[PDB]
């Protein structure tokens, strides 16, 4: 009677391992991070999450056993962020597109946010309704299905120098129609401003952007935004291009 | 029959932690953080209390698939004298709680752990199980409570974006307002503060998001 | 409303227990199907005139085992079949085949494999033919 | 190797259990395997106590 | 009996000891990534 | 004797969480917050000594009702030869709580907790330990918006004198911070909300 | 056997500081922010992705230096008879991840706090020289943000437009054309190159 | 049996084999017939003159054949 | 008339198609079902059909008398056992009347002794160490 408790005790080793693929994309997204979530029931979550993936049987003894395990972990944790900052994607670029549109009517000159906030929440909800958490879910099974450990794989650097910009790019196209009205009502302002010298129109500027940068954006908030954030969700398919295994 | 207390203690030291995830205090916690975080306050309402708060309406809606567990099993003939009988008790006795998972879980997430799950167990060459099996076959216990607690996350999260509207909307008008004077130099949120608070306590959020958490669950005579 | 001239089933993606549910009829026994046997299909048009050889059949193009104990049918898949090697010590061979051969539990697919008057034999089977092989035979020596 | 010195001495008193001397002889054997046996138990057990220690102090 | 039990004696508490080892490492593992990423 | 060892262990080991929910101490320790939140000061002067200061005032006018389930659970007629009698008996105990419970919640919140008067009966005390957390909460919120409310025009005044002047570029909480604790202190506002707290549940 | 446990794990209690002060992990933070604040937007990429992607890429740097220090700590050939003949062994095992410290560290502080070679004498050193490193790279890289505003404000001034605000104006033109030159990608692998083989 | 007719899945039929030290099968047979619980579908296979067989159907038929054939032994 | 076309078969779906010309169901192991085969194949004689793909596959198979077990060569085991009060005679007079003599893998050991030695497939193995070690006990 020595093998039933073993069996429990193979698993419990083989959860910590899968604690420390899954732990850093609680702390990525935006519906499960440690703001939404508390602590005392958390790592109930994260631990039976990944016991419901491993890949290996549970029952066999895993191939973790002296090895090289203080460099595993960060192998491990290494893919986790890689993958935290690939399924945080859409909610980086919404995000992103709403600190534009607060930075270009004024409200953010204090420096030299809620409104943003709002498009990240938005974006996080319309992405939860339809399918959702099945390809959460499915990109961290694929990922043990093309990572399995004792073969070390890594986030295959020469795509990720592209990453900067990849969101970048989607993040001024998606701001593209609103700081065009914006910035050519100010410089049609500033012609007035050459008429009539004494205007102050500066203060007036502050005045109509924040009724012009909403107006704007009320015409393709409904039928242009939401499609493009179910676009750049990113799809198991493309986990071969992120990785390769090193033997 | 020794070792059934065993059992019963080691079912009684894991509860705390079924209670952190197949239980439904998973909704009423995220939303009560929510509901901090979206009025702008950090520190209070001192979190410490409301796990308490939420937590005993948790226990209320749950009270009467727990109470059953007791009488069915404080019956003085749970020892049966078959050893796969003795296997089928604890099931018809678990499944008073297993189908109560079934109608708060979602259908494909639920679907898609058995076969993950599978070709995990054989290998590829298992093939996959559709919608169909519903109307015949239950899953196991442990492919329920991941897609019932990533569900029950979801729908937290579905209430949690509802109330937030209201207060964004006053968050932005506010803003502007400041910028139709010339006073960009000024922290809105200390006067978003009051009218925040207003449009709580005029509205009393509290003692009707707490009747409908109820509804969501149990019905009025 | 349901317009065939004959008398037959047609599954269309059935899963093997409502298909022998089906059979079921003419043969007079209700049928048990295990849980790993159940997980394959069968499609397409059948006719039941003599199901005790048309399961035979079945069950080596599907690939599976049965047994029938005088009251029900249970049907398991190939992978379950179970072996067994248990000593007699104050009893025959001989003697327990004829308690098998009087009963009715006796299959003439799946005999006992030993020698004629000795205390061992080699029995393997369906999981239910077993564990009540073994179960007899360690209640035969303790009566006695 | 001690429990075959051990387990080769108990067939003679069991051929024979009404001589004096190798009873004295046994019982001289074992308790001193009995005084072996729980000194071994109880000297792993520290090892182990020691090694949970460290990482209760540092978790 | 005497030495099977006391290799099995040694064989349960190492594994245990190995359990809580890989354990604690995963905790103060992605703990670091954790503090890593407040900065 | 030996299973009533039980329940005096169990209130005490579970004080923590009931004077966590269940007293108006969560009225006094959510007030002495938002008065450091009004005034615009962030860890000045801690989450300890609030609490402890406020833990004190809640403990004033709860005290008699603790004190009085001591003296009456000391009488000698805890032997009774009825099962259900004790059952009352432990029942005529918790009518303070119960008292001091109807007068501060809603009696349409616990009339909803009871479906899932009150004179023959007294509804029971799970019933209603959540709709007095929640009412409590409540009027705290209320009772927050006022004394939130001067210090916005005291924020406001300068910040339009300021422009008033051309220094536009000019962060107003440098200024305002002066201005807004005098308005604390010569009020003398502490000393005073701390009477009609203690005046709200306690008579004079 | 034991004293082995306590140094293998207060390596990982000490990890979060190793990383903060001792490697590449400094470089590559500061020149990311500091060329988000060249464009003036505090919020945009949201420095989660910058300390997302510089960790990933100081990982890539350390990596091979901790792989090849328990390959070599694998060997269980370390008991000897002399106490310190032992201690030359584990001080080989650390001369792999000295020579990336000596390689970029200045001879001007080491022995400055060695008098006052050693580990602990290489670290401030280090993190002193890497930000005085990092300086020099974003001065370079903000000289084009300082000639791109500056002729737009002078437009304003050639024509009547004096009393507009410029940088409502020059905000979005710096960073239309910085993402059109695909710059992002160029400075990140214009470091990655600096400390190693990168591709 | 009687009084009621209980009702259960296929899937659900269980069996057991139970010896009987002290009391031949064709007794306790005769004991099922004068009483009223004898059911012809679900008969009890077995050696005509010795102590073993083998039952098989309902579970409440199951648990009643071998608490019933238990309860013979203890007397006798 | 008969015969099976493969394509990309997983060598369990591939010989249960054959469990009908052999009058015996068929159990693969799970190391030795990961092996595909493809091609046109015909069963008209499949008991040296199975000799021969045993043998340019790989594998081991034994048949007891009521299935055909199948598993890789990398699964054989061996021991040696010791018989005390029975000698190899009357335990290979035993296998040659029950049945269960194999010619391909017979007893290796002297012919009036305890000790011999035995190796081949995992049901084979079981099965004679435990007759062996319960003939001893009855005597």
């Amino acid at each position: 009677f020595y093998a039933l408790y073993f069996e429990i005790h193979h698993l419990v080793a083989s959860a910590a391992l899968g604690f420390a693929r899954v732990a850093p994309i609680f702390f990525f997204l935006p519906f499960l991070n440690s703001g939404v979530l508390s602590g005392a029931p958390r790592n109930a979550i994260i631990i039976l999450v990944a016991l419901g993936v491993w890949p290996h049987a549970l029952n066999e003894a895993p191939p973790f056993l002296s090895v090289a395990m203080i460099p595993l972990v960060l192998q491990e944790a290494a893919v986790g962020v890689m993958l935290g900052c690939l399924l945080s994607w859409p909610f980086w670029v919404m995000h992103a597109l709403g600190c534009i549109i607060d930075n270009q009517r004024g409200a953010t000159l204090s420096s030299s946010s809620e409104m943003a906030n709002f498009l990240n929440m938005f974006a996080a909800v319309v992405y939860l309704q339809n399918g959702g958490l099945v390809t959460m879910v499915d990109v961290l099974n694929k990922s043990y299905q093309l990572c399995d450990p004792m073969n070390e794989c890594t986030p295959s650097l020469p795509p990720l120098l592209t990453f900067i910009n990849q969101v970048a790019q989607n993040a001024l196209v998606l701001a593209s129609p609103v700081v065009l009205v914006l910035l050519l009502s100010e410089v049609f302002l500033g012609l007035l401003s050459r008429f009539a010298p004494q205007m102050n129109a500066f203060a007036i500027s502050l005045t109509v952007k924040s009724g012009i940068a909403v107006l704007i954006m009320l015409l393709y908030f409904s039928p242009v935004l939401p499609d493009n954030v179910l676009r750049l969700s990113f799809q198991a398919t493309g986990l071969s291009s992120w990785f390769y295994e090193r033997g | 029959n020794d070792i059934s207390l065993i059992a019963l203690l080691a079912f009684s030291t894991l509860l705390p932690f079924i209670i952190a995830s197949g239980t439904c205090f998973v909704k009423f916690s995220i939303v009560f953080v929510m509901v901090r975080n979206a009025l702008g306050l950090q520190q209070i309402p001192s979190n410490m209390t409301l796990n308490g708060v939420a937590l005993l309406l948790s226990m209320f809606v749950m009270w009467p698939i727990m109470h059953d567990a007791y009488v069915y099993f404080e019956d003085e003939d749970v020892t049966f004298n078959d050893i796969s009988s003795l296997s089928k008790h604890v099931d018809e006795g678990l499944d008073g709680y297993r189908d109560y998972l079934i109608k708060y879980s979602d259908r494909e997430l639920v679907q898609f752990f058995e076969n993950a799950q599978l070709k995990r167990q054989y290998g590829e060459e298992t093939e996959t199980v559709k919608r169909d099996k519903d109307e015949i076959e239950k899953p196991s216990i442990f492919a329920l409570l991941p897609a019932y607690a990533l569900s029950e996350i979801k729908s937290a999260f579905k209430i949690g974006f509802y109330l937030y509207l209201p207060f964004v909307v006053v968050d932005l008008v506010v803003s502007s307002v400041l910028l139709a004077l010339g006073m960009m130099m000024m922290s809105p949120v200390t006067i978003s503060t009051p009218i925040k608070l207003v449009l709580f306590v005029a509205l009393d959020g509290w003692t009707l998001l707490s009747k409908g958490l109820i509804l969501q669950y149990m019905d009025i005579a | 409303k349901i317009p065939v001239t004959g008398s037959g089933f047609v599954a269309k993606d059935d899963s093997l227990r409502t298909f022998f549910d089906a059979m079921a009829l003419q043969l007079k026994e209700p049928v048990i199907v295990s849980k790993m046997a159940a997980r394959k299909k069968i499609t397409g048009n059948f006719e039941f005139h003599d199901p005790n050889a048309l399961l035979e059949k079945l069950s080596l193009q599907l690939g599976l085992i049965w047994y029938f104990d005088g009251q029900a049918i249970y049907i398991y898949d190939a992978s379950e079949m179970r072996n067994a090697v248990v000593s007699l010590r104050n009893v025959s061979l001989n003697e327990f085949n004829n308690f098998l051969k009087r009963s009715g539990l006796y299959n003439k697919n799946y005999p006992l494999r030993g020698d004629n008057r000795k205390g061992t034999f080699y029995v393997s089977g369906p999981p239910v033919y077993v564990d009540m092989v073994v179960n007899a035979a360690t209640m035969m020596d303790k009566q006695n | 190797n001690l429990q075959t010195q051990v387990t080769e001495a108990l067939d003679k008193l069991a051929a024979k259990p009404s001589d004096p001397a190798l009873l004295a002889a046994y019982q001289s054997k074992l308790s001193e395997y009995n005084l072996y046996r729980n000194a071994q138990s109880n000297t792993v057990k520290v090892f182990k106590d020691i090694d949970a220690a460290i990482i209760q102090n540092f978790r | 009996d005497p030495k099977e039990l006391a290799i099995s004696q040694e064989m349960i508490s190492d594994y245990n000891l190995y359990v809580s080892m890989v354990s604690t490492l995963t905790r103060k593992g992605v703990g670091a990534v954790e503090t890593l990423l407040r900065s």
